[PDB]
């Protein structure tokens, strides 16, 4: 019996989703050319 | 704009589809 | 080498005056 | 002790778990490689592109050297790029 | 009429040992500045 | 027994010898700024606020008697340079007179309090404990902190009762004591408009007057008495110092950037008017004026006044000093005599050429002439063999205008790259570097001084701050933690508030 | 039981991550910090202010990215984005500098917020605030080098920018125009940093080689149980041990880990000072004497005057480019080179 | 007379308020459900 | 004069040294 | 003659853009973290065992 | 130190940034690269006689 | 203790040690005074930073 | 909640980072930033 | 006027040397009773 | 320097004077 959405729960998304669209804005970046 | 859109298409889907998948556990809390 | 007269002043003091007022509290510590 | 949130070991072993996020994290992937090869980070935050960084004959740096004519400064370095 | 408040002050030994380090290594160190 | 650094603390309990330590304190105060003045009256040479103004010769506090309005010596000198003003008993000597005086009065109250610190007006009626009444005092002292001020804006600043205040033109060539009027109105708050000192004084006080009628017949509310623990005076050590470490920085801030309460007249120029060239732009304005009426260059040149093209001088930027190059600025590049007029470099061909002028970045800085384009025309090279540009191979002459040199060319290059390597600093002057056996290195300002040890105390006073505010919220931890304490309050989940045993489970 | 009390249970709540009143302040400024560096060094350039790239998506890695410090043209601008500079464009803010700025006020706040979210949980507790007292010294160096220095030179364009390469161009400048290792309040600083390094070593080695034989397995890290009452090692072999080799040693548990306090936090505080002096250029650059000798006698030479020539090397090298609002112009026959170099 | 950055200075100053506003809302609200419980 | 300094202020530390070592307050297990 | 020696390493080296030289200063950055915090925190945590006119 | 002392130095990023034509679209690398050079020309001035400082 | 004419005199200026209003008093009027105060310090540094630009006001020593 | 074994996230979580650094690495020689 | 620099070191040491001497003993003698 | 020197010596043996009377040690008979 736990809760699935808490203060802890913002605190993690707040940091983990822009983490991963950085990360794949990073990745489309190693194929630019200039 | 039209890329301010397919850059926001897939997190809506993530939203709706995590939002359709834990819909039902998050209306047990209400508390 | 052309230094600041004054110096010597100012260490000979900046030595003195903070030693011997730790020697000061020391020996008055020692014969009580 | 536990200040009763759900223990991480629990949920990322979870299978729930796996089905929402199976997606999420790859969305935001996604999103985050459109932003860049739509070109639309550049337009949000001013970044030159390879080919805007001088114009075609300078060699000169566009710098901005006043405060308060200082956006239309930098607006007049990119007309004279056209 | 004496003044309840007096305490006595103490430094021991080893308190003096680092003082007298803690000036004259500071004294070393600042003595080619004030003769510049 | 006590520790070396908590010796003063038996004061705590006793406001008595706290009163008369305050007392010893402020006498000490006093008794430096009454020393200091006399040392600066001993060697201040009042012979030319031109070439040799205050804050060139080390004087600290003579600027601040000049700002409120003491201006002469009893010896008959102004630092205005009026010769017979008769000044009164309020001179810089009559000044720092009572100054002493002051001091040796606060002396012997200190001595009193100290031998007579078990007075009954110190202890609580209720109980017979020493109690003051922080609160109440506050209130009491805001008032007369009110009062003064209001006092000293609406009669000392206004010239109503008093002198009023320094006050100068733009470029401060005219500067002296002078009443100023309120300024009301938006102005009143830009840091160059004195009437603005005038009201913030007139206004302030009579908020602190209100204020302080406030706080002496209003208690504080429970709340607010427990949670900043007001019947504990280290809280007000602690409030006080945070309010004198903002009042710290604030006084750099507006002596490094410059504000109508430090003017360049007593604590010389700032750094700024050098970056923008201040001086240079306003000398050049008067220059292209006096050519438009039909003046020479000679005449335009020579109108230009000493004072002015002194401050179009690196030497007199404070930013170009060093923490242990001491004493005045005359002990560094010497005491100005003159100028030598201003420079103007010319090549072969007749166009005119443009020393760059060093910043204040630089403690050395090599010497490029570029045209009224920026395109370098001369150098001084430093390996010759390729050398294109150097002051030999493009025929550049000097030719002075103003000044000592006023219509004198020179053509050997090794002067025309002597006068070009003070170009560099601006303006080129005489200077008498025999008297103080001065070493040719730039020193730093009274403004630099002031400005360097108001930040490092202010940020000093920051971390007395944290400590005696510390000291105030935990008090009761002070010694060590609580010997037993349970594992229940600082183990995770246990009580639903941290540590509040109140909500266990 | 006013709202403020209902509130003030809820702040405090014991959960995962701690809020408190200082959370208030302490999440929004310290997240908007770090997420304004992130997209700084991610997305911006530095081209309109310093003529240089500085984003992944310009091409940098991870050493030469930053987020960069304002035009010199800017001044001290507080650089809003809703003020005169910016109007409100939020493209041309990042292009003007507003991030460095951003950074620099929310990173300043989330500081104070830490220190109050320790005096906080110190205080709800019960311990003695020492660690918030220690984290005055990070304060206190933060402050001087991101916003006093500046303050006292023409504007922001010379505070640090935010990474790892324009950190050690900092480094540089501040020897070539500053001369700040000759400064004895960087001295002492650098003995506070290696000091505090080697007590933290010569602790933790001098402990785990003095256990006592706790448990039966050759992982001595299971023979501790946090609350016994006993010293997990020997204080006394430990005494033995430094005053034979070393000539003294601690024998107090207390004043050891009050001096360990001491050493870096004291550091940090003397080398904040003397940034403070470089605001206003009060440098400790030279020793008159050494160079009223140098300049009459030329065979005078020591590792001093070698510095210096490093120095002036650095300055005239590298200020048409640092410095590129300047628009120096050094021609190749004016550059300070020696012999074939 | 209310010059542009008069303007802008108000508009910051009514879009801090606004955020602070939001934020104890917000905690306030949460912190009325999410009661602690004394025995 | 200040080459005489310098000496003497080092010759005081080494003094130091060496009662720091040998006249310590000796530690007790008390 | 330190500072001769750092100086010039830089310049034939690059020393600071080298990883191990930056493994050095987390090194020693983190040494002095690790320093005040382990002081502070013990020093915190000191149980009462005086009062406040001697030292703890 | 002990393998600088073998020549194998830290990263060179120097021009490692260029635009669509090629022009060197400098980095903070650059600038540090600005500052050695400053130092390697001026260190032990009167020493070298050919043109690379090679130990 | 000793008492003195002047300490007489001052003796009720010291008197009223502890004394509180009751709960939270005049706090919310403190509130409202210091946000009132943080304004009017914004503004005092907006103009001397020249981020808020008045009419007729030239912050330069041509002031 | 709990069946997917923890020692199976780590290696694919683990590959993936090994994945996305690699990536990185890589452009460092390719594209923007490669000096070419 | 042209006086020997080092009659201030001689003054101030000829002061503080004896001087402090004397304290040392004062306050030694002073916590002993 | 040396009026300096002149008169805190001076300075200092008045405030030696003013020690030495009001907190001289007070004889007490026997
Ligand atoms: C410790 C715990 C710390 C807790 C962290 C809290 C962080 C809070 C955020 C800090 C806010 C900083 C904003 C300060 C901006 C600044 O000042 O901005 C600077 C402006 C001054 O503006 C500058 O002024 C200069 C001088 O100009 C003047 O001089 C010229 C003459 O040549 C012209 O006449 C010009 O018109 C005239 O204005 C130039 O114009 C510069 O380009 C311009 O930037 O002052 C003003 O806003 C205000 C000046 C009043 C001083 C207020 C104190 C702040 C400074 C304290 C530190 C100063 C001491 C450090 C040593 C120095
Ligand atoms: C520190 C507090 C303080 C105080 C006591 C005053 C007091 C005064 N001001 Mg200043 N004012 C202040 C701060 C203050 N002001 C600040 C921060 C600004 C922004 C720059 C201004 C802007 C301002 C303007 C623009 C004008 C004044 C004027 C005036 C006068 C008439 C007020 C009126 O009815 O205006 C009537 C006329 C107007 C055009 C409306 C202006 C309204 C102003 C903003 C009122 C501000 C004062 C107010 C009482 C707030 C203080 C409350 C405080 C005691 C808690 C009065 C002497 C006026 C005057 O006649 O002097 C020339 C005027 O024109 N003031
Ligand atoms: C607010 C402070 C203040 C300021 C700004 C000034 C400013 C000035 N004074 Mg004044 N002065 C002051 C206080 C002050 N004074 C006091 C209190 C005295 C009495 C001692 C004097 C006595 C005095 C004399 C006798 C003279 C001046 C002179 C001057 C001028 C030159 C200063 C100079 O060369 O400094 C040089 C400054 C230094 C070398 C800096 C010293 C700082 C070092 C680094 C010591 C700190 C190290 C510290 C111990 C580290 C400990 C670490 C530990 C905690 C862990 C200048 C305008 C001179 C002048 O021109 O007269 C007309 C002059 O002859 N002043
Ligand atoms: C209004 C200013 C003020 C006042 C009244 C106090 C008062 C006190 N402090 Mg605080 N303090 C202050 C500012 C202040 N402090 C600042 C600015 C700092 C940060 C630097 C501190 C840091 C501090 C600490 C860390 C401690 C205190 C302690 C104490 C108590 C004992 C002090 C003592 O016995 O010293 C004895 C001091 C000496 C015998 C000599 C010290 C010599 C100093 C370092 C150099 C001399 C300076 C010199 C004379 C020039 C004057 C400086 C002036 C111009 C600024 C006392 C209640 C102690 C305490 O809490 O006790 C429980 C304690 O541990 N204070
Ligand atoms: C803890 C929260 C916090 C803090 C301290 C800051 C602090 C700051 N931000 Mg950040 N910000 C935050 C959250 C925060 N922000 C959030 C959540 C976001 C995302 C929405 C942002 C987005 C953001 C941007 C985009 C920018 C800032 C900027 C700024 C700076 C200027 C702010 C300003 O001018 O306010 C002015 C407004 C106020 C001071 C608030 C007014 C407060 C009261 C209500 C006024 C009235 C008082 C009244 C008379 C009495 C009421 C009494 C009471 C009882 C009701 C400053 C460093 C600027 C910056 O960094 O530029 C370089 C900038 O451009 N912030
Ligand atoms: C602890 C000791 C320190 C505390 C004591 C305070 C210092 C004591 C000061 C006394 C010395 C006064 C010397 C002043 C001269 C000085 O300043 O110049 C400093 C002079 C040196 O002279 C300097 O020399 C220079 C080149 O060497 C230049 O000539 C300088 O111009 C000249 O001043 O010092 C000495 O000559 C020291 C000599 C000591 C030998 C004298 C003893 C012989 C006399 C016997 C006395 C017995 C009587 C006992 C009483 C009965
Ligand atoms: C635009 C609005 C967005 C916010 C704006 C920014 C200001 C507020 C940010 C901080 C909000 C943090 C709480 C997040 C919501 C939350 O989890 O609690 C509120 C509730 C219940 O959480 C509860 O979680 C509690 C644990 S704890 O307090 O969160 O740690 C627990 O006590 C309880 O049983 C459980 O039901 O969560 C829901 O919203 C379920 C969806
Ligand atoms: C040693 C170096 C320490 C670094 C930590 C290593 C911990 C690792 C450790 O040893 O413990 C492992 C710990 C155990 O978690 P659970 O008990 O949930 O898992 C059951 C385990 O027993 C099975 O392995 O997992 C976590 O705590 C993960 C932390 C994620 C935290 C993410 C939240 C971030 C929140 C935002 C920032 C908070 C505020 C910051 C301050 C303002
Ligand atoms: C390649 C980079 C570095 C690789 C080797 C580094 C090893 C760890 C660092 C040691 C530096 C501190 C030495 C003094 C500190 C010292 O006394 O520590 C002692 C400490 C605990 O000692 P134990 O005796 O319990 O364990 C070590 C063995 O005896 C195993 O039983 O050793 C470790 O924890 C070993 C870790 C090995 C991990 C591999
Ligand atoms: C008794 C009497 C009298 C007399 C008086 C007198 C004579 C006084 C004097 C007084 C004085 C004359 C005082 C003075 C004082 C001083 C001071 C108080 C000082 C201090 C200083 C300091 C504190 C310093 C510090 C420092 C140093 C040393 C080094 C550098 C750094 C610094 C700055 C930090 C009469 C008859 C009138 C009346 C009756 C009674
Ligand atoms: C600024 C701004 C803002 C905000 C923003 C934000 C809030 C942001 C965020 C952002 C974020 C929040 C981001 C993040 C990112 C991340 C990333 C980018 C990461 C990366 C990572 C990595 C790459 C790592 C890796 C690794 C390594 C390297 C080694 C080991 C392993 C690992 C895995 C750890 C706003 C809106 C107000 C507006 C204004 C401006
Ligand atoms: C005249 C200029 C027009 C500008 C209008 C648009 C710009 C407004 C954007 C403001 C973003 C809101 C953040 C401000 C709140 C931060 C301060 C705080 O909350 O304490
Ligand atoms: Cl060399
Ligand atoms: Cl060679
Ligand atoms: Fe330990």
């Amino acid at each position: 019996s736990y809760p699935i959405f808490t203060v802890r729960w913002v605190a993690v998304h707040t940091l983990a989703v822009p983490t991963i669209f950085f990360l794949g804005a990073i990745a489309a970046m190693q194929f630019i050319q200039r | 704009d039209w890329r301010v859109l397919v850059v926001l298409l897939p997190v809506l889907l993530a939203a709706g589809w995590a939002v359709r998948n834990i819909l039902p556990y998050a209306v047990k809390q209400v508390q | 080498m052309e230094v600041n007269q004054l110096g010597l002043i100012a260490t000979a003091l900046f030595v003195l005056v903070p030693s011997v007022f730790l020697i000061i509290l020391y020996v008055q510590t020692e014969s009580q | 002790g536990t200040t009763g949130e759900r223990p991480f070991s629990d949920i990322i072993t979870s299978v729930r778990y796996w089905v929402i996020h199976s997606i999420t994290i790859p969305a935001l992937f996604i999103a985050g490689w459109l932003f860049v090869s739509t070109g639309l980070a550049y337009d949000v935050f001013g970044t030159p592109r390879p080919d805007s960084y001088y114009a075609q004959e300078q060699r000169s740096i566009p710098l901005v050297t006043d405060r308060f004519e200082a956006k239309q400064q930098v607006e007049t370095f990119l007309e004279q790029l056209k | 009429e004496p003044n309840p408040n007096r305490q006595p002050v103490e430094l021991n030994r080893t308190s003096l040992y680092l003082g007298l380090l803690l000036i004259l290594v500071l004294a070393l160190l600042f003595s080619s500045y004030f003769f510049n | 027994g006590l520790p070396w650094y908590r010796v003063h603390t038996v004061l705590i309990n006793d406001p008595g010898r706290l009163i008369a330590a305050h007392l010893m304190h402020t006498a000490l105060v006093a008794g430096w700024a009454g020393s200091m003045a006399l040392y600066e009256l001993a060697t201040f040479d009042p012979s030319d606020p031109v070439l040799n103004p205050m804050w060139r010769q080390g004087m600290f506090v003579l600027p601040f008697m000049a700002r409120l309005g003491v201006t002469g010596s009893w010896s008959g000198w102004s630092i205005t340079g009026e010769t017979g003003i008769d000044p009164g008993f309020w001179s810089f000597e009559g000044v720092a007179l009572a100054h002493i005086v002051l001091s040796g009065l606060l002396f012997l109250a200190a001595c009193w309090h100290w031998v007579y610190w078990d007075l009954e007006l110190f202890r609580d009626p209720r109980t017979g404990e020493p109690a003051l009444d922080l609160p109440k005092m506050f209130g009491i002292h805001l008032f007369l902190a009110g009062l003064l001020c209001f006092g000293f804006g609406a009669f000392h600043l206004t010239g109503l009762f008093g002198p009023g205040m320094w006050v100068s033109d733009p470029y401060g060539l005219t500067g002296s004591v002078q009443p100023v009027a309120p300024e009301w109105g938006p102005d009143g708050f830009n840091p160059y408009n004195p009437g603005g000192v005038v009201a913030h004084h007139i206004a302030a006080g009579i908020v602190g007057i209100i204020a302080g009628l406030f706080h002496i017949l209003v208690r504080p509310p429970q709340r607010l008495y427990k949670a900043l623990r007001m019947g504990n005076i280290e809280t007000v050590l602690s409030s006080s110092i945070a309010a004198v470490f903002f009042a710290a920085f604030v006084v750099a801030g507006t002596m490094w950037y410059g504000s109508a309460t430090t003017p360049i007249e007593l604590f010389g120029p700032t750094r700024y008017q050098w970056d923008s060239s201040y001086f240079q732009q306003e000398i050049n304005r008067r220059v292209q004026a006096s050519l438009a009426s039909g003046a020479t260059l000679e005449e335009a040149w020579s109108a230009i006044p000493e004072k002015l093209a002194f401050y179009d001088y690196i030497g007199n930027n404070p930013a170009k000093g060093g923490l242990f190059r001491t004493g005045p600025m005359n002990k560094g590049d010497g005491i100005a005599q003159a100028w030598k007029g201003h420079a103007v470099f010319r090549n072969k061909e007749g166009e005119e050429l443009f020393v760059r002028r060093m910043p204040a970045f630089f403690e050395s800085f090599p010497v490029i002439l570029t045209d009224k384009n920026g395109v370098v025309k001369a150098d001084i090279p430093f390996r010759r063999a390729e050398s294109k540009y150097s002051f030999e191979q493009q025929g550049v002459t000097v030719s002075f205008y103003g000044g000592e040199l006023n219509g004198q060319t020179f053509t050997d290059p090794p002067t025309v790259k002597s006068y070009a390597r003070k170009a560099i600093f601006g303006e080129i002057f005489e200077f008498d570097t025999e008297t103080l056996n001065s070493d040719g290195i730039f020193r730093t300002s009274p403004r630099g001084w002031f400005t360097f040890a108001h930040a490092v105390f202010a940020l000093l006073f920051f971390f007395g701050h944290i400590w005696h505010g510390a000291r105030t919220l935990f008090r009761d931890v002070f010694s060590g933690i609580d010997p037993e304490l349970s594992p229940e309050q600082v183990e995770w989940g246990f009580y639903q508030k941290v540590g509040d045993v109140t909500t266990r489970r | 039981r006013g709202w403020f009390d209902i509130l003030d249970d809820w702040l405090k709540r014991d959960r995962f991550v701690f809020v408190g009143w200082s959370g208030i302040l302490l999440f929004p400024c310290a997240y908007l910090a770090l997420g304004g560096w992130l997209t700084g060094t991610t997305f911006v350039t530095s081209w309109y202010t310093h003529g240089l790239a500085s984003s992944y998506l310009e091409g940098c890695n991870f050493l030469t990215v930053a987020v960069s410090t304002p035009a010199n043209s800017m001044g001290h601008s507080l650089l809003l984005l809703w003020g005169p500079e910016a109007q409100g464009d939020f493209t041309r803010w990042c292009q003007l500098g507003g991030l460095w700025t951003f950074i620099a006020l929310h990173g300043a706040f989330g500081l104070i917020g830490f220190m109050l979210r320790q005096f906080e949980i110190a205080r709800l507790v019960g311990v003695r605030p020492y660690n918030a007292i220690a984290f005055s010294a990070p304060i206190a160096v933060f402050v001087s080098v991101f916003l006093i220095y500046p303050l006292g030179q023409s504007s922001w364009f010379f505070a640090p920018s935010f990474g790892v390469a324009a950190i050690f161009r900092f480094l540089l400048f501040f020897q070539g125009f500053h001369n700040w290792t000759l400064n004895p309040f960087h001295m002492m600083g650098v003995a506070g940093v290696l000091g505090g390094a080697l007590l933290c070593a010569i602790h933790g080695a001098t402990v785990e080689n003095t256990l006592f034989q706790d448990g039966e397995g050759a992982s001595t890290f299971r023979a501790f149980n946090p609350t016994q009452a006993e010293e997990t090692y020997s204080m006394v072999t430990a005494n033995r041990f430094w005053s034979q080799i070393f000539g003294i040693a601690f024998s107090n548990k207390r004043w050891l880990h009050f001096f360990m306090l001491f050493v870096p936090v004291t550091g940090l505080w003397m080398s904040a000072i003397g940034v403070v002096g470089l605001a206003l250029n009060l440098r400790s650059y030279d020793f008159i004497s050494q160079e009223i000798r140098a300049a009459e006698d030329p065979e005078f030479e020591t590792f001093y005057t070698k510095n210096l020539l490093l120095n002036e090397g650095i300055r005239a090298w590298m200020a048409p480019q640092d410095q590129p609002h300047e628009n120096f112009v050094f021609p190749e026959e004016v550059l300070p080179r020696g012999n074939a170099l | 007379t209310i010059t542009p950055s008069l303007k802008g200075f108000f508009i910051g100053l009514l879009s801090g308020a606004v955020v602070l506003g939001l934020t104890f809302a917000v905690l306030i609200a949460i912190s009325q459900i999410d009661k602690v419980q004394r025995s | 004069m200040e080459t005489i300094t310098y000496v003497f202020i080092f010759a005081c530390i080494i003094a130091l040294f060496f009662f720091a070592i040998f006249f310590r307050e000796p530690p007790r297990i008390t | 003659g330190t500072f001769n020696f750092m100086i010039v390493f830089q310049a034939e080296h690059n020393i600071l853009m080298h990883p191990f030289h930056q493994l050095g200063v987390a090194g020693v950055f983190g040494g002095a973290l690790f320093c005040a915090m382990h002081g502070s925190l013990v020093t915190s945590s000191l149980i009462r065992e005086t009062t406040e006119t001697e030292s703890a | 130190i002990s393998t600088m002392a073998f020549n194998l130095n830290g990263f060179n990023f120097n021009h490692s940034v260029i635009d669509a034509k090629g022009n060197v679209i400098n980095t903070w690398a650059d600038i540090i690269n600005r500052a050695n050079l400053g130092m390697e020309v001026m260190h032990e001035r009167n020493a070298h006689n050919f043109p690379l400082d090679l130990a | 203790a000793r008492r003195t004419w002047l300490g007489d005199i001052l003796r009720p200026l010291n008197s009223e040690y502890g004394k509180v209003a009751p709960g939270w008093g005049t706090t919310p009027l403190m509130a409202v005074f210091m946000g009132l105060f943080l304004v009017f310090l914004l503004i005092i540094l907006e103009i001397y930073n020249s981020t808020l630009i008045l009419d007729g006001v030239n912050v330069s020593w041509k002031a | 909640g709990g069946r997917i074994p923890l020692w199976i996230v780590a290696t694919v979580a683990g590959m993936g980072v090994i994945v996305i650094v690699g990536l990185f690495f890589y452009g460092a020689y390719a594209g923007l930033g490669s000096s070419l």
